């Protein structure tokens, strides 16, 4: 119930409300029916300062939802550079596979997010990770004709 | 004569909001679809569904999500809902990378394939073109 | 001991438009069908049976929307949604 | 000034879903018609068309099951299929 | 919220009862369909419909009848109903001599083509196969 | 008239006694339903010979046409009611009537192989050259159906 308001405040990006709910003892690791946490919802909707307040308040950085996605999965997918960095600084599993065969590196490669790819590589992203179709980060970059990214992945 | 609603949860509702499409498909941006997905998120939440929204899904990602959604345990749910918002053609709907049969998506929920929704309503709301024909209308004179 | 359920039973498909047809969407307001559906659900979602709702949705889309375009081909067109029911009981969203 | 979609105000009551067989008893008639007449005789002047066709769906789905000495055709089931482009409630009350 | 029923007549109902099929089609006799047509004649008349039944119609005859039915004056009717009883395949129904698209039969009643039924319910009840798939069913 | 309606239904169902009673009571013999079918149409179509005859003796319009221009003779010829066909012909039914679908009694009769009906129609002056909507005469129809006996006549 306090958790529900926290989930919604995070999805919303209601910073002040999030801080109030934290102060009132809301469970930072509360999860909804799809197994998504406030960290999932903030990370996905680009709410950096909420992501950071959640992280500093011991949110499970590697919480997985109903299809095995972590907050890093969602952030990499949506192109949130600073959030990806924030997640990684708190020990996000850089090479985590969700139940759909996605890794953060491959998600970022797919959508052409160069800076994110570079940060993931810096944190030890596995360049040999196979998407369900047997495609790696590099393979995906060529098929999309993104040659600058292909260069980075070498 | 009425579906049993005496369950812990009304049920799950998954929304696929496809707005942006790969250059290879040649399909344009679906502006206004974000408002659709947000308004539907609110309405369906208000009815009691636990709602989730996935944006810009490839065909494979749509297939997998729906398949996975059918593999959830719906024992304590009264029903299930799916909302598809995308470009479309006859019998078919667009992922970001191409076209997929609508019947492939719903198939996972058939009585013999999804036991925990058996005898429960399975609802699919589909906002997509189904061909290129235009209704010119007619005046009541 | 025996009663089987048809594997195709208990589905409902609420299509925004009829087979073979275009489905209209306002770039600023969203799709005609979704606009109408949310409007009806907000007002009646917890009171009416699912088919009553979708019928009012049909009526709302049919009477209150009409396309606008500088392209004569796309101007002043109409739309009717399309409900396909294999439901075996009445559905109220009630709890 | 107001136009009506030319495709508006139809209803299709199919005995079965697309792609499927539709069952008929040689002595009793088709499953769908048997059920439809039964419902209409009892409730035809009291219920809305969708309540009627829904009870028809239920009747066909629950109370019929094919019988054949051909295993391929034995113990099969059926569900009808209502397609509505109706814009109002329909009671047969004239 | 309700279709206007305040008319002199509930309306017309035409039933196409196809039982026997030309040898060229390879289709068997539809035993039991006469009972169907008789039960439907009674139900629909009891509701208030003026019912007429045509037996064993060729495709051309079904087409002409539905077209002609759409050209009747329905000003004083609340609605219209058509019942088709025959063999079928996906999107099509058999006349005695072959198949015809169901959409061709219903097209005559579109709002722009049938003015005296505009804003009135046009009902089609269709007893026919729509393909060869069999529902094996499932136990709970 | 409610009595006109009861006469229509009595005639379709083959209620002989009910038909005579309604007539004696002043029921309109030429009563019409919404599809333009008369009691004579309905009796003729459903093989009710004695009802056809009682209606005929009470001055029923033998050549009344319904919504698609079919006469009671069209309906009788199609369904193979030989005695009804004769009763109608004896009361001056138009042997060569075209309905709105291009049917003639001869062509209807030829289609279903009703040999005796064909012979009666011929006796009453049926046009052997009449063409259906597809240009076929009674003879063309007899071949396509493999009826070798009918082809001979």
């Amino acid at each position: 119930d306090l958790g529900k308001k926290l989930l919604e405040a995070a999805r919303a990006g209601q910073d002040d409300e999030v801080r109030i709910l934290m102060a009132n003892g809301a469970d930072v690791n509360a999860d909804d029916a799809w197994g998504q946490t406030p960290l999932h919802l903030a990370a996905q909707n680009g709410h950096l300062e909420i992501v950071e307040v959640l992280l500093k308040h011991d949110a499970d950085v590697n919480a997985t939802d109903w299809v095995g996605m972590t907050p890093l999965h969602l952030a990499a997918d949506d192109g949130h550079l600073e959030i990806v960095e924030a997640l990684l600084k708190y020990g996000a599993d850089v090479n985590a596979y969700d139940q759909l065969g996605n890794t953060p590196l491959n998600l970022a490669a797919t959508d052409g997010h160069l800076e994110i790819v570079e940060v993931l590589l810096k944190y030890g992203a596995d360049v040999n990770a196979q998407d369900k179709f047997g495609k790696t980060a590099f393979d995906i970059s060529i098929d999309n004709g993104n040659e600058d990214l292909a260069e980075i992945l070498q | 004569y009425q579906y049993n609603m005496n369950f812990e949860k009304l049920g799950k509702c998954i929304i696929i909001n496809n707005k942006n499409f790969d250059k290879v498909t040649g399909m344009g941006v679906r502006n206004g679809t974000d408002k659709d997905a947000e308004a539907l998120f609110k309405c369906f939440r208000s009815l009691g569904f636990d709602v989730i929204v996935y944006n810009d899904c490839s065909c494979a990602k749509m297939q997998d999500l729906l398949k996975k959604a059918s593999e959830e345990d719906h024992t304590n749910a009264a029903c299930f809902a799916c909302i598809l918002l995308s470009h479309g053609e006859e019998n078919v709907i667009y992922g970001k990378d191409g076209v997929t049969p609508i019947k492939d998506l719903t198939a996972h929920f058939r009585g013999d394939r999804c036991k925990t929704l058996l005898e429960k309503p399975k609802l699919f709301f589909i906002q997509a073109c189904r061909g290129t024909e235009l209704d010119d209308g007619i005046q009541a004179d | 001991p025996r009663y089987k359920i048809p594997v195709e039973a208990d589905f409902l498909f609420a299509y925004s438009t009829v087979p073979g047809y275009y489905s209209w969407r306002s770039p600023g307001r969203g799709s005609w069908f979704v606009q109408a559906l949310c409007s009806i659900l907000e007002e009646h979602g917890k009171d009416l049976e699912i088919m009553q709702i979708l019928t009012r949705v049909n009526d709302r889309v049919a009477r209150h929307f009409e396309s606008q375009s500088d392209d004569p081909h796309f101007h002043e067109k109409k739309q009717i949604p399309c409900v396909v029911s294999m439901l075996t009981k009445e559905l109220y969203f009630s709890q």
